[PDB]
């Protein structure tokens, strides 16, 4: 009855070189036959590297100055600069010496007593400097790159807008906080710390010479910056009326903004340089430039108007005149770790090829594999 | 725990709970191996990601970072990324459980049949045949889950048990029933189960639906072997108690399958989590491998590092702070405030803020992206395809393959995995005059140690028997027409014997093969059915494999065994059909170890006793007189040969009994047999006085065969320095010849057996847990020197190589009980098996099998790898570290419950040993080289704190920060991780001895990942002071002049530096150069040059406008770049090269060997466990 009723009642994978893991591929062995060489053809051609490099690194000839204690230790006379505030390099000439001289003018009409009057300094070069000659300032114990510092700034202004209060204060990451708004209400234009600190001192448009004034040495401040940055520095849209100079540029601007002392930052290519806060400790912004004439061997004058402080942190301010090279200024350590590279290299091939012709084994010997030996 | 079960009763007050439902509510039964439930998987899953300490370190900084805020801020995009990549790692976990879950599903919509229009009470003479008939009364089909206590089910022929039931009744009168029982242990015989008797007239489901009873039970106890019930009915002619005791005897479980029965009938017990199976397997764990563990470790020690750069930080930032003559002063508005400490404090939280990457946020999802990748490559391999079955090999588990490559020890089960259930008449000595033609692999792979190319000689012996076979079978046809003659199921091959059964040795020889051929299609329990499908095929049904085998033996020479008669049998000789007449018949015993029957011999008629058994249990029944005592030598000489061949013997002695003595005897005999008061040694006298005397006509060898390319397989893993433990649910002798064929054992090998026996008993001590005692330590003390002591087996887990001296241990489950009991017998009983090259434990439960790997994993810190098929590897294989299932024709729960699941278990190797390989070193390489590059970038920060005064500017643009680790230095270490390979996979087979190198844990230590943050931390100084020292001069690094001072343009420098190196290192520590990962190394530097180009031509990035421009057009960044990456990866390249040319490793000498051709004979995808293999040059 019921159990009458109960008893009536691919995937194979793809073969592929991929899913396989048989791709095409070749298999390295490194036998020293192929490591020797290799390790000669890096120590011989880093060594003709660094010996090029260091070889156009003897030629960059400069001129460093630091005139942060002219206010103090310069004379209204003719002085010679003590010598650890100059230091002088010229290739054709190692044995310079020759120290150059300073004079302090002073501007009792200034009531700024910490930095005042102007610095004028006298060098003498041996040597012409090419037809682009860089004058830069250095900085000496400032440092732009703290971290409240290095953020305080508006990008709103740098973009020419005119930036609400809210805007430039509550900005997230970057904003300018603790310089924002004075005690008015006023937004301070270029906001943040790193406009307000602004290097001050006044360079001039030209070097004098001393020997013959009927031609004197031109610099310039236009070309003293990338000129991709005035796609991003814009002239400002504020109105005089809503802005005010930061804190420590009221000197520069007693009474204010107004309709037309406004600064325009994407002409200012010293306010785009200090921007650009430096990475390290010494600081080294171009100030001035000639892209035309070289610079022959003579006796100059450099009368610099000073304004920023440096003496309350032991801090230095100096110049620096070159012409420089396609690795920069003058810095020796490429050569030398080029040539250390290089050398590194060779001797290691010497070691191993040393090691091996004493201790060397036979390559494809299935009785070194360790199961064949125990 | 006693549980009272209602059959059409209801139940009685005490057992409701005041509701109309009882108290008791029993499991469903349904079967759960997924890691997780529904409801449990995300608490589950994100304790499991969050048992990463990095993850506990992301968690805790964003915490931190939101409620304070402080520096930095910006929460939202700070708690993103650990959110996505938790959310991303628990579906990968959810898609696994999901496939899991789908098996379950399929394992419970498996149909059955229930009885229906009976209401089951327990979860929401005995038949009267005077209440009414029901007709909805039927057996309907419904699922295994659908199955509750109380139900009563009815099971089909073949058909798989779905509960623990109770057997009622069968479709055999008398109510016998046959299960195989591979699954619960590993029988490869048929179980005989009885119907409790009461209810054995109950044939239909009316007669069922007029019953009314109810059954007493224990509760579920996890014993195979015990079941104690008591049913109880209600006399329908007297109201009174009867009450029918409920053994073993009448339980089916669910592991089960009925076999040769129409149906069977019974009562549930258990559902569920309350069968005997599921209370030995256990929880399905979630396994975390063991580099994940130790990669804990090594991120803790990340840990210190960054706590030791923040404080360093911190300090000198608050000793800055204290300073004077500050340009902070004059020009930030800056105050010397209060408390130094506490501003020590903030720059402390500050610099841990900086310096997060420290520990890589994508550490954890390359890890697992890589494994994910590495299970997927595993799956999409041909060669583990089994064709048969239609089944690749799926990972269960996509996170441990690296375990698969640092195992030492493989725990294996005996029956369907290591042997096919497959038994093969192979051999037969007749007279003293062996027959039979075999060819096995052990024999091949025994001569293949001799020397002899055994490639050339096995498939010239195989051609050899395959000619011999035909012959065989057209002299076999030319002999005689035989009506059940089919020559596609033949497997004795012996040519000799039907050239022969003709003439050939003398008619001596011809009637003695004659009658032995008959006796083997005389004396057994064979039951002829014709077949379904063919009516004239018939189907030889049998409880025994090897009696079937005997029996289709002795069909094809032309002694068929068809039908049955009213009395005896009729024998189809040479195509004659003769009946014979069987006086009696005494059952084989596994205490007799003998079976027998008696034949009438017509004249006054005599009798013919032939008797079939162990071939010492017949010696010792003989003939002094008679003998003829040299076929008594050759005879054992033969048997000695067969069984160390690996096959099971028997002898077969026939006794001429004169009527007179069979008169005598069958009286007695009768007497004996209605005797009451346990009649079974009533009729072993009586059988012992009769069998006391035989003649010996021969013997024979069943082979029972293994799976395909086992013993190559077991010799390959054994030159990869694994050893491999046998762990059967199955007699000793089987255990005994299976490891005889898989060469695990061979002549001239002591055994070393733990018998608990009480003549030895006698010698020892007195009783057992002192004589296991005594029999290790005098193993201990004499073949080997050492005795259990913990100084020993600290001293024996320093050295993983393989043993020698030609010990193997045999420990059934009764002395295991006690070898595993007490914790210095278990340091013994391990020390015993670390020596000892084979060991077979036989006779074993479900949780001794686990305890066993257990015992060896925790002692002896080390790999374990369980495989098997069945319930009781379920629990061998969740306690292992990685666990394999071998798949079948059907669903297995030891597949559903594992990490791998093979078609065969010759796959192991190739899985195995590739697959490990591949795994461990990929892994191994990978871990250090991410800690490596990170830290690079990570510690340039570090660096430009020494210039900033620690105060916390960053020297990175914001989106190298992320793109970094995102995509900058990403995808070289990933596709390192997925696709290297150190020697293909050919070389992985030819040369297994590649594999020690992970079972001695050399690729992978705390050791080289120190030396790899070394090298991170000399490449940072390298990457950072590089750059710095170019600008620190003057500053000026361009032609032009202009400025290149800002700290993002030397972040630029130092991240193209650390970028290429990194990449380049990844590069160089690779083994395999591909297409494919070339192209992703270089895309991936060309990346970090086309993001700073992109990004910087837009006006978005504020100080960061030009950079690409301004840098690259710089020869001073090129001049840096070049001589930096020369110094970043010069020191390790001349380290590799003193160390490849000096001290080179065994891969190293391979790779060297694959360069010279000393492997160009062998084929691409090369199995040397395939049976079908072309044969190789040299
Ligand atoms: C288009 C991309 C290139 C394609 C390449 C192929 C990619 C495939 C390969 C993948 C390997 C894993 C890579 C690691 C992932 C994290 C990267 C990282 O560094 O996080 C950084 C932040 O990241 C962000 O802030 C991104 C902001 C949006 C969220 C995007 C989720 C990032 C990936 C989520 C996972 C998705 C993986 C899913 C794959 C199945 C954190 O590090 P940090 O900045 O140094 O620390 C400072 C913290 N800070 C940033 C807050 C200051
Ligand atoms: C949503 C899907 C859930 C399923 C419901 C769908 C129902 C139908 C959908 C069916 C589609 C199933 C495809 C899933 C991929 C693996 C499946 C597989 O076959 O594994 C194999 C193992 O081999 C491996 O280990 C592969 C590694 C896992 C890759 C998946 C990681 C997911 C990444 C997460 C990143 C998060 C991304 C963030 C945005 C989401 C074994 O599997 P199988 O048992 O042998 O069966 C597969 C073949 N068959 C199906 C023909 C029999
Ligand atoms: C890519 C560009 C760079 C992008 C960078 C991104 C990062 C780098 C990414 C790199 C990804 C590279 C890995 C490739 C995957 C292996 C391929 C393979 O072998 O096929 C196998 C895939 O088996 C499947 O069923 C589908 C699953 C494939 C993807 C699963 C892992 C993905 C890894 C991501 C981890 C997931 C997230 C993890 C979260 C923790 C087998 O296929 P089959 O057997 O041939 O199919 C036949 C099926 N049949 C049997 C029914 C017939
Ligand atoms: C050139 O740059 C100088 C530094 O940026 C700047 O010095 C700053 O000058 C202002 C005056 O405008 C000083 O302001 C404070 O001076 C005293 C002393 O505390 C207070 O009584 C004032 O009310 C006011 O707080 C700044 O202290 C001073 N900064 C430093 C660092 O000394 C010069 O003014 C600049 N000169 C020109 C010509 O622009
Ligand atoms: C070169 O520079 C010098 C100094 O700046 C100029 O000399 C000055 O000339 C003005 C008017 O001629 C005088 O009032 C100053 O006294 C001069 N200063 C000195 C130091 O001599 C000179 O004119 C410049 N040369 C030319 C060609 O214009
Ligand atoms: C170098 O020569 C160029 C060309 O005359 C000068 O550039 C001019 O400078 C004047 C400023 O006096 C501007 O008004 C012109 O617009 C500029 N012309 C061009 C084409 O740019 C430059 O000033 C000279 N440099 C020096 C140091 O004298
Ligand atoms: C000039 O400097 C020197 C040393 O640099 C010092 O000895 C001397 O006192 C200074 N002169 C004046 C006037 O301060
Ligand atoms: C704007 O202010 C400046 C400050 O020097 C002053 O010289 C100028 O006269 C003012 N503008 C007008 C229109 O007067
Ligand atoms: F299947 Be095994 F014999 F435990
Ligand atoms: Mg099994």
């Amino acid at each position: 009855s019921e159990f009458e009723e109960d008893e009536v009642k691919n995937r194979r994978p793809k073969e592929d070189a991929f899913t396989q893991q048989r791709l095409a591929a070749i298999n390295p062995v490194l036998t020293p036959r192929t490591v020797l060489p290799l390790y000669l053809l890096i120590a011989v051609v880093f060594v003709i590297v660094g010996g090029c490099i260091l070889a156009q690194n003897s030629k960059v000839d400069e001129v460093t100055i630091y005139y942060q204690d002219c206010m103090t230790n310069a004379t209204s006379s003719w002085s010679d600069i003590p010598s650890e505030h100059w230091q002088f390099v010229f290739h054709k000439y190692k044995t310079y010496n020759t120290a150059p001289q300073w004079r302090f003018v002073d501007d009792e009409s200034d009531d700024f007593t910490k930095q005042r009057g102007t610095c004028q300094i006298r060098f003498t070069t041996p040597s012409d400097m090419k037809n682009n000659v860089y004058l830069n300032y250095v900085l000496e114990k400032f440092a732009a790159n703290h971290r409240r510092y290095v953020l305080s700034f508006s990008e709103d202004q740098i973009r020419g807008e005119d930036a609400s209060y809210e805007t430039v204060h509550d900005a997230t990451g970057i904003n300018c906080k603790p310089l924002s708004k004075n005690a008015d209400g006023k937004i301070y234009y270029p906001c943040g710390l790193i406009a307000n600190s602004m290097f001050n001192d006044t360079f001039p448009l030209q070097l004098t010479n001393v020997g013959d004034t009927s031609n004197n040495y031109s610099l310039t401040n236009k070309g003293i910056n990338w000129e991709s940055d005035k796609k991003r520095y814009k002239k400002t849209k504020y109105n005089y009326t809503q802005i005010a100079p930061p804190p420590y540029w009221e000197k520069m601007y007693p009474d204010g903004y107004n309709e037309t002392n406004i600064p325009d930052i994407q002409d200012w290519e010293e306010f785009q340089n200090w921007m650009r806060p430096g990475a390290f400790d010494k600081i080294t912004k171009l100030i001035r430039i000639n892209k035309n004439d070289t610079l022959p061997a003579g006796e100059y004058q450099l009368d610099i108007g000073l304004h920023w402080p440096v003496l309350e942190f032991n801090g230095k301010k100096g110049i620096y005149l070159t012409h420089g090279s396609h690795l920069g200024g003058r810095n020796p350590f490429l050569g030398i770790v080029y040539l250390i590279g290089g050398c590194i290299c060779a001797a290691m091939a010497l070691i191993l090829l040393t090691f091996w012709l004493f201790g060397g084994r036979k390559i494809a010997d299935a009785s070194s594999l360790s199961w064949n030996m125990k | 725990e006693l549980r009272t079960v209602y059959y059409n009763m209801p139940l009685p007050k005490d057992m409701i709970d005041e509701e109309g439902n009882p108290i008791m509510q029993y499991p469903r039964n349904k079967i759960r191996t997924t890691k997780y439930t529904p409801l449990t998987f995300l608490p589950k899953n994100i304790l499991f990601q969050f048992h990463n300490f990095a993850n506990v370190y992301f968690l805790v900084l964003i915490i931190l970072g939101a409620f304070q805020i402080f520096g930095v801020t910006n929460p939202g995009l700070s708690a993103v990324p650990l959110v996505v990549i938790v959310i991303i790692t628990a579906i990968k976990d959810a898609i696994e459980d999901s496939r899991r879950t789908v098996l379950d599903l399929e394992v419970n919509n498996t149909k059955t049949h229930i009885l229906e229009g009976v209401e089951n009470e327990n979860v929401s003479n005995i038949v009267d045949r005077s209440l009414p008939p029901r007709t909805d009364c039927k057996f309907a089909k419904n699922y295994w889950k659908g199955v509750k206590v109380g139900d009563i089910v009815r099971i089909h022929n073949n058909d798989e048990i779905p509960a623990d039931i109770i057997l009622l009744s069968t479709s055999d009168t008398d109510g016998a029933c046959y299960v195989e029982t591979k699954n619960l242990d590993g029988e490869t015989n048929l179980k005989v189960r009885q119907s409790l008797k009461c209810t054995n007239t109950i044939r239909t489901s009316k007669d069922i639906a007029r019953t009314k009873f109810w059954i007493e039970s224990e509760g579920p106890h996890s014993n195979l072997y015990t079941y104690q019930g008591n049913m109880k009915w209600r006399n329908l002619a007297d109201g009174e108690i009867r009450n029918e005791p409920i053994t073993i005897n009448n339980v089916l479980l669910r592991g089960c399958t009925l076999r040769n029965t129409k149906w069977a009938m019974g009562v549930v017990m258990f559902t569920g989590g309350d069968t005997k199976i599921m209370l030995n397997s256990g929880i399905t764990p979630t396994k975390k491998s063991r580099i994940s563990r130790e990669l804990n470790f090594s991120v803790v020690i990340n840990f210190v590092l960054l706590f030791i750069l923040c404080f360093v930080s911190g300090i000198a930032n608050g000793v800055y702070y204290d300073k004077k003559g500050r340009s902070r002063f004059s020009y930030e508005f800056g105050t010397i405030a209060g408390s130094a400490a506490t501003n020590g404090f903030v720059s402390f939280w500050v610099a841990v803020i900086l310096y997060q990457s420290l520990v890589p946020i994508s550490l954890y999802i390359s890890v697992e992206i890589i494994k994910t990748a590495q299970a997927a490559f595993i799956y999409g391999d041909v060669l583990l395809y089994n064709a048969k079955l239609d089944y690749p090999c799926t990972p269960k588990s996509w996170n441990i393959s690296d375990d698969l490559g640092q195992v030492e020890y493989i725990f294996s089960d005996k029956t369907g995995t290591l042997t096919q259930n497959v038994m093969e008449f192979k051999k037969c000595t007749i007279n003293g005059v062996s027959y039979g033609r075999a060819y096995t692999e052990a024999l091949a792979g025994l001569r293949k140690r001799q020397g002899i190319d055994v490639e050339t000689e096995g498939r010239r012996e195989k051609a050899e028997i395959a000619k011999d076979r035909d012959t065989m079978i057209d002299e076999l046809r030319a002999l005689s027409g035989n009506s059940q003659f089919y020559p596609e199921e033949v497997t004795f091959v012996s040519k000799e014997f039907v050239r022969d059964l003709k003439g050939a040795s003398g008619e001596v020889q011809q009637r003695c093969c004659e009658h032995f051929m008959l006796a083997l299609a005389l004396c057994h329990s064979v039951l002829v059915e014709a077949n379904p499908d063919n009516p004239k095929k018939l189907d030889l049904k049998a409880q025994s494999p090897d009696e079937a085998a005997l029996v289709a033996t002795a069909r094809d020479v032309g002694f068929s065994f068809v039908g049955k008669t009213k009395k005896g049998l009729i024998i189809e000789m040479q195509g004659i059909q003769k009946e014979f007449e069987i006086l009696n018949i005494l059952e084989f015993n596994s205490s007799r170890k003998r079976m027998s029957c008696i034949v009438k011999i017509p004249g006054e008629p005599r009798a013919l006793l032939i008797c079939k058994g162990a071939d010492s249990i017949i010696y010792s029944r003989l003939s002094r007189q008679s003998n003829s005592e040299a076929i008594l030598e050759k005879t054992a000489l033969h048997l000695e040969q067969y069984a160390t061949e690996g096959l099971r013997t028997l002898c077969i002695a026939q006794r001429e009994l004169s009527w007179s003595e069979y008169e005598k005897w069958n009286e007695k005999y009768d007497i004996a047999a209605a005797s009451l008061a346990n009649r079974e040694d009533e009729l072993e006298v009586v059988a012992d006085s009769i069998e006391r005397e035989l003649i010996l006509l021969g013997g024979t060898a069943i082979e029972d065969r293994l799976q395909d390319g086992v013993p190559d397989c077991i010799e390959l893993l054994a030159e990869a320095g694994i050893k491999l433990w046998v762990l059967t649910g199955d007699k000793v002798e089987t255990a005994i010849n299976i490891g005889f064929s898989c060469n695990l054992l061979n002549n001239e090998m002591e055994l070393l057996v733990i018998k608990t026996t009480g003549d030895d008993v006698k010698e020892f001590g007195s009783e057992p847990s002192e004589i296991v005692d005594a029999l290790l330590s005098k193993y201990l003390k004499e073949y080997f020197n050492l005795t259990g002591s913990e100084e020993e087996i600290f001293e024996a887990k320093k050295d993983h190589e393989f043993p020698k001296g030609n010990y193997a241990i045999v420990i059934d489950g009764d002395a295991l009980k006690l070898a595993l009991y007490g914790e210095d017998i278990r340091r013994k009983f391990l020390l015993l098996c670390k020596n000892c090259r084979a060991v077979l434990c036989c006779r074993v439960s479900p949780s001794q099998k686990a305890a066993v790997v257990k015992l060896v994993k925790d002692s002896l810190d080390v790999m374990t790898l369980a495989i098997g098929d069945g319930s009781n590897d379920v629990a061998m294989i969740q306690s292992a570290d990685v666990g394999i299932g071998i798949a079948g024709e059907e669903g297995r729960q030891a597949v559903m419950c594992s990490d791998y699941a093979i078609g065969q278990f010759r796959y192991l190797a190739r899985l195995v040993l590739v697959h490990g390989r591949w795994s461990y070193k990929r892994l191994a390489e990978m871990i250090p080289e991410f800690f490596y590059k990170n830290m690079i970038f990570a510690l340039a920060l570090f660096w430009y704190g020494i210039y900033n005064d620690f105060d916390g500017s960053y020297l990175y643009e914001y989106t190298y920060m992320m793109f970094y680790n995102l995509a900058f230095t990403s995808l070289p270490v990933i596709f390192l991780g997925i696709l290297d390979q150190d020697v293909n996979d050919t070389i992985s087979l030819v040369v297994p001895q590649l594999y020690r190198v992970g079972i001695l844990r050399k690729e992978w230590n705390q050791r080289k990942f120190l030396w790899y943050m070394l090298d991170g931390l000399y490449q940072s100084i390298i990457c950072f002071f590089f750059p710095y020292l170019v600008y620190h001069k003057n500053m000026i690094v361009t032609s032009n002049g202009l400025g290149l001072d800002h700290r993002y343009f030397v972040g630029v420098y130092v991240t193209t530096i650390a970028v290429i190196s990194c990449n380049t290192y990844v590069l160089l520590h690779q083994y395999r150069w591909d297409w494919f990962s070339g192209l992703f190394i270089a895309l991936s530097c060309l990346v970090v040059f086309a993001w700073t180009g992109i990004w910087s031509s837009a006006i978005a990035s504020r100080e960061f406008f030009k950079a690409a421009a301004r840098i690259y057009g710089a020869p001073s960044f090129w001049a840096v770049f070049f001589v930096a990456v020369l110094f970043c990866l010069l020191p390790r390249f001349t380290y590799d090269s003193f160390q490849k040319f000096f001290y080179p490793t065994d891969v190293e000498i391979v790779r060297e060997m694959w360069q010279h051709g000393h492997f160009d004979h062998y084929p691409p995808g090369y199995d040397p466990t395939d049976p079908n293999r072309p044969k190789v040059t040299k």
